[PDB]
């Protein structure tokens, strides 16, 4: 289980971009955040035109073939609680998801 | 001299979904310029034979002339011929090839056989089988998919077809795909595609996992009566 | 005189593996001796039309005019030319025909939904339902194969496209098979086939059989 | 003029036990009075072979000559060479053969595997495989003994052996055995036998049946009024 | 059952070497690290050709029959947690382990 962790600081619109690893292979790729009240994973950014709904137009993703990198970036943060964010590929989620991470929004 | 030809394959005719044939001069003399092309049945000149070659380095000519026929005529039955007119032999040669028509239809039954306990025991690397059986053309394409989308084909092999042991003329047919060993515990589908002509759709896939060959071990039959 | 062209489908393409791009025209009055004429952008020689339909009932006459080609020339851009010529024009018809490029591409996933338990009660028919979602563009072609072989196109029907409710420019199309619940209750696999550009290998499929849901560790079969 | 030298197979070695090595003059003019004999490294004689040869339907000469030797002589690593007589040859013909030796020998790794359960639905034929895997030089033999007696060559197949894709210099092959359903529903124990030169003890094999795999079953039955 | 705890500090240029019994003769000997996620133990390296895809290139083995000791160099180690790593004898690999080591490689 490998697993990093990118903790954040911006109140406001002061975003990070969650670098995931890319299987270069042509998967679906998304980021999964944990659903702490079910113990489960749910999908928020995937590689269909998915978007969460409290999350709409505030999350974007970006590939990068030349450094072979999947940015995540989100612009505004609503200092909400923030779990853990899984990336990963592949049709199913919770078999797919690869690196962890888990960041505070306040400071 | 030697005039030989490649005429299009049915995995050939189905990776591109276009159809290329092919003749191959060699032993020739290394020189240049010499003429080799295509033709049709009515004698229709073909699109031009580029990407020649250079001359096979121990003092043999090494060149092929191509053309791009689309399949609505491979599978009518007009056999063609490429012109190959050199300075050691002026007379344009005619190389003939046509289909092999006249062949029976047997559909390919296609069987996924997981790797043995053997294989896991040594936590190493699995090997997955897929088996192909009882078609009648000679011909099949074979290949895998996994999660959807194609795996480069130095990590399976595909053996050639053979002649059956008991059934008169079908063949069967033999892929091997060398997973690693973890991955096949955290379980993929592993799709085993086959293209051949005798199928209805041309396609067929099978799949296996780690939670395939599992039996059930509980008949818990309760009963209140 | 009135041009009306079919283009090549991939339904149409695929189920017959021979490409086929025809025009129609109405409204050409009632005459003999119709021309058409069909050319390429080098404008070359076709194909000649066969089984020339006859006079439409509203006392106009119907000319129909088809051709074959190279599977990719229809895929290469290349815009295939009718000429319609009749002795009823001011000026030749003509009308020229596209693939519609520009469209996207997205792989449709075929998900097999099996029949509700409320229907396996009355004890007469179970309707499969082959769910092809999430696809652009659309002209999927979808195929009952039920062990090997195929079924009578009777037996099943499908559905034209619908666009996706939130998805923009994903559509989605439906499927159903009927069979009846003494041989779906038996357990042979029934198995849904869908045809579209988006896919790797151009063809997909998935199977359904009674004993899928279960989870085939134990079976609890309590009795009586 | 040519002398091609066969020699003498693991398969041959094994299965005759009376290794012979060949000496396939080929592409002689036809003249009578042909002597073939053979020399070891010290370069005397052996004994006269038998079943002389024809000449080839080229127009040309072909001819055998095999001599039965002590086997640790042959993998002695000695030099092996035929000679060869003519009218036609200023110099007799000295061909020389032996182990192609300098390859790292590697034991093969048998694994059985045996027929799905989706091919055993149809009830028709069931297709043992006997994957053998890791094994160097690219030679071995592969039979069938049921109840401790061999079967027909011609009800198995045995594939050749293909370069393994993450191992070079690695060979496998295949075999597959085709039964009727009912033996191997019976329970009618298989057993596949492998000779090779880098087994400990040159030869192995590996048994199967129908109750290999089955696990147990703990079929409850609870009931309380 | 028996655990010979060998360590070191380990960063990217340094090279550890891990000592296994020589089981004697030839077995399979191999070199096994413990997969934390599945519980069980997963090879790295082995008698024949596999090296794990991560591992490629920078691990080689050296056996001495002279001191009977089977000696598993790494040339490079980075993030590579040092869990646990197993040598190993035998066909079975969980059969055929002895000395679980662990080491770490931040100091
Ligand atoms: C392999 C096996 O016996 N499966 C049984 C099946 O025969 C039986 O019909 C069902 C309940 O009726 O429970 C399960
Ligand atoms: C072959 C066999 O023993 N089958 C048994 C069956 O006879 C028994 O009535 C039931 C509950 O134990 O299920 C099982
Ligand atoms: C499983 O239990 C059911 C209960 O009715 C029985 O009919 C069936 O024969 C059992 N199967 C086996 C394999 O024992």
């Amino acid at each position: 289980r490998i697993l990093p962790e990118v903790k954040v600081e911006g109140e406001l619109g002061g975003s990070v971009t969650i670098k995931c690893p890319l299987p270069e292979m042509h998967v679906r790729i998304y980021l999964c955040r944990e659903m702490a009240g079910s113990g489960t994973c749910g999908t928020v950014v995937s590689t269909t035109n998915f978007i969460k709904a409290e999350y709409k137009g505030r999350v974007t993703l970006k590939q990068y073939p030349r450094k072979n990198l999947f940015l995540v970036e989100v612009t505004q943060l609503t200092e909400s609680d923030s779990g853990v964010y899984a990336c990963g590929a592949g049709m199913n989620t919770d078999r797919g998801k690869t690196q962890k991470v888990t960041l505070n929004v306040h400071s | 001299i030697r005039v030989f030809a490649i005429p299009p394959s049915f995995a050939s005719i189905f990776l591109t979904k276009s159809t290329k044939l092919t003749c191959l001069v060699t032993d020739l003399t290394t020189y240049d310029s010499v003429t080799i092309s295509w033709t049709r049945q009515n004698g229709e000149a073909v699109k031009t034979h580029t990407n020649i070659s250079e001359s096979h380095p121990n003092a043999t000519f090494s060149a092929v002339g191509e053309a791009s026929i689309c399949e609505d005529d491979w599978n009518s039955g007009e056999r063609f011929t490429c012109t190959v007119t050199h300075t050691d032999l002026p007379s344009p040669l005619k190389q003939t090839i046509s289909r092999p028509k006249g062949v029976a239809l047997h559909r390919p039954d296609v069987y996924l056989l997981p790797p043995a306990r053997e294989q896991l025991n040594l936590r190493e690397s699995a090997t997955i089988t897929c088996l192909v059986t009882g078609f009648s053309p000679a011909d099949v394409f074979v290949q895998w998919m996994q999660r959807g989308q194609p795996l480069s084909p130095e990590k399976y092999v595909t053996s050639a077809p053979m002649p059956e042991p008991q059934a008169p003329g079908r063949y069967f047919a033999h892929s091997i795909l060398t997973v690693s060993e973890e991955e096949w515990n955290t379980g993929e589908t592993y799709t085993c595609v086959v293209a051949h002509e005798a199928l209805p759709n041309r396609v067929t896939e099978r799949t296996v996992d780690k939670s395939t060959g599992k039996p059930t071990l509980y008949n818990v039959s309760l009963v209140m009566s």
